[PDB]
């Protein structure tokens, strides 16, 4: 099987920057390579075919070239719609295999998240459930870690996380983190803590509360 | 008896720069096949038309069999025959869902064997015989085309004779030998980036037949 | 001209079979095969296989053999993909693409719009909506849990509050979706001015309003 290593997996750029995705074959593939774009939309279109030829009705700014077993996609001047996912694919022998993909996001100033924490509502406790929620809002870049503590002790089970795509206005990222317990289990502890770790600081941002208050 | 392929005379697959799938598909699972059928119509005077329903995919209901001349058409006109061959769609033309082919027609009556006969194909790579395998038929007189299809098909499944992109072999030719007299077909496409399926399959239009008991088959391949 | 149109979204149960179609038009169907690709949420593209429309011979990737099967109806110019013993991991988008090998520029030239398959044992269930109440700025929230299927749609004061709102994608856990939304307003606004999260769920014909009050 032919392994297609696609590098880098995330790229950060600006409007009008010249950019270049590389993609390497673990075995001779000789021009049987195609580049694809998948928009946030979901829709997929072919960009480049036979390694170096531009697909009809795809703009001039897209091109592709080869350098031995090293294949690459270039965008000479980025527009807004271009900040999407990009995949290479070899069809030299079976099974045809996809490169891991590159995600092209937009650059900006580093920003710390705004961490809020919320206890369970009365209305939830009424029905025997207990979800503790933590919003981490308007940060950059997208990598971040959330650590939950109950009575000071790391808690991994019962957490669900969700991340927004990049913001269309200010190009920030946001995350939601939720810790679901049973009412009984919730009532068996006193401190609930939400710790956020981001490259903007070496110290985490910690928000907590105590049931008995 | 045709003399064997000279140096250069064989097509080289590395000089075909189109996709080899275009050749593979004519010698893969699907083929035209009918038993004890009469022509129902005619378009040109050297063809005959049969009503043969595609059991597998339903790509066709009527099959145009094209021959090399009028006398072949007239011999099998309105006679009950068996049909076997490789069909095409691109540039196929006449006059519900249609397909075209060449030759592959043999009288049904008096041509049937009670049990299948085995013909042993002999495969040579770079001059050395590496293996043999059998191909079966139940006709006394069988078209060279049928035996060609059955031999290539085996080779496609087990030797990767034609793949999607190219082939592991550079040249190839299938040789038929009846007692003393032999002939051969070139197994590779013409050079360039396109492959004319019609034009290639036309080599079968003479409807050549061999005797199933006497005939010998030899495939000569060359590696890369 | 040349266009591949796929069938609509599917909500099946574990162990049930499903059949996605891909209808092609604008060309003679027998000249090109059809491939299938899986997109999983938050992960890359994965090749399932293709099928040659002349001949009918399929080629599958190892990991999809045995449960994924290709089929055709050529008179309808339509390619089917069938999945058998449905599992949670099968939840994904499925795309078809034309393999016109007759020209070197025709491999994966035209793509379908994709079909979404969601595997869950749940049936139509309306969401439970709970308020999230607690500097110049204050953040409030609205938690929406235990519903099926997507989509749910959330607005704040009927749309009056458009800015400062984050609504997070849903997540499927234990056969039910959970979702959350943030709004951030000035402290001179709340609790003085009221703040209401509006949740809609068209499949349940449900529309719920939850005011956000300070706690007891």
């Amino acid at each position: 099987d032919i392994q297609m290593t696609q590098s880098p997996s995330s790229l950060s750029a600006s409007l009008g920057e010249r950019v270049s995705l590389t993609c390497r074959a673990s075995q001779e593939i000789s021009d049987y390579l195609t580049w694809l774009q998948q928009k946030p939309d979901g829709t997929i279109k072919r960009l480049i075919y036979v390694a170096s030829s531009l697909d009809s009705g795809v703009p001039k700014r897209f091109s592709g070239s080869r350098s031995g077993s090293d294949y690459s996609l270039t965008i000479s001047s980025l527009e807004s719609e271009d900040f999407a996912d990009y995949y290479c694919l070899q069809y030299a022998n079976y099974p045809w295999t996809f490169g891991g993909g590159t995600k092209l996001e937009i650059r900006r100033a580093d920003a710390a998240p705004t961490v809020s924490i919320f206890p369970p509502s009365s209305e939830q406790l009424t029905s025997g459930g207990a979800s503790v929620v933590c919003f981490l809002n308007n940060f950059y870049p997208k990598d971040i870690n959330v650590k939950w503590k109950i009575d000071g002790s790391e808690r991994q089970n019962g957490v669900l996380n969700s991340w927004t795509d990049q913001d269309s206005k200010d190009s920030t990222y946001s995350m939601s983190s939720t810790l679901t317990l049973t009412k009984d289990e919730y009532e068996r502890h006193n401190s609930y803590t939400c710790e956020a770790t981001h490259k903007t600081s070496t110290s985490p941002i910690v928000k907590s509360f105590n049931r008995n208050e | 008896s045709q003399p064997d392929p000279k140096p250069d005379e064989l097509h080289k697959s590395s000089k075909f720069t189109g996709l080899m799938e275009n050749m593979k598909v004519l010698y893969d699972d699907n083929h035209v096949s009918a038993i004890n059928v009469k022509s129902i119509d005619q378009f040109l005077y050297f063809d005959l038309i049969y009503s043969i329903k595609d059991t597998k995919l339903g790509n066709y209901d009527n099959v145009r069999v094209e021959f090399k001349n009028k006398d072949l058409a007239d011999k099998y006109k309105d006679k009950y025959v068996d049909v076997f061959g490789a069909n095409y769609y691109y540039q196929c033309y006449f006059s519900k869902r249609k397909t075209c082919m060449y030759g592959g027609v043999t009288e049904h009556n008096g041509n049937q064997l009670d049990k299948y006969r085995s013909i042993t194909v002999r495969v040579f790579e770079d001059g050395k015989n590496l293996l043999s395998f059998d191909v079966q038929t139940n006709k006394k007189k069988v078209t060279a085309q049928e035996l060609d299809y059955l031999t290539r098909h085996y080779l496609v499944k087990n030797k990767k004779l034609y793949e999607f992109n190219n082939s592991p072999y550079e040249t190839g030719y299938i040789k038929f030998i009846e007692n003393e007299n032999s002939f051969w077909y070139d197994m590779m496409p013409a050079p360039g980036d396109k492959f004319d399926q019609s034009k290639y399959l036309m080599m079968y239009n003479d409807n050549k037949m061999v005797d199933s008991k006497d005939v010998k088959i030899e495939v000569y391949l060359t590696t890369k | 001209q040349i266009q591949l149109v796929q069938s609509g979204p599917e909500l099946k149960k574990p162990g049930e079979t499903v059949r996605i179609s891909c209808k092609a038009s604008g060309y003679i169907f027998t000249i090109a095969g059809i491939q299938w690709v899986q997109k999983m949420p938050g992960r890359g593209l994965r090749w399932i296989g293709w099928i040659n429309t002349h001949s009918g011979v399929p080629e599958y990737a190892e990991e999809f053999k045995g449960r994924f099967a290709f089929s055709l109806e050529t008179s309808a110019r339509t390619a089917y993909l069938q999945i058998s013993n449905l599992k949670d991991e099968d939840t994904a988008t499925y795309f078809c693409a034309r393999i016109y090998y007759g020209n070197n520029g025709g491999v994966m030239d035209y793509w379908g719009q994709g079909t979404s398959v969601t595997v869950s044992s749940a049936k139509t269930t309306p969401p439970s909506v709970y308020p999230l109440a607690p500097n110049s700025m204050v953040t409030l929230g609205c938690l929406v849990k235990g519903y099926f299927p997507e989509p749910v749609t959330v607005t704040w004061n009927s749309g009056s509050l458009s800015s400062g709102v984050h609504t997070f994608p849903a997540v499927l856990q234990s056969d039910l979706y959970t979702l959350s939304s943030s709004v951030t307003v000035p402290s001179s606004t709340w609790p003085s001015e009221t703040v209401t999260c509006n949740v809609a769920h068209p499949a349940s014909s449900t529309k719920v309003d939850k005011k956000i009050v300070p706690r007891d």
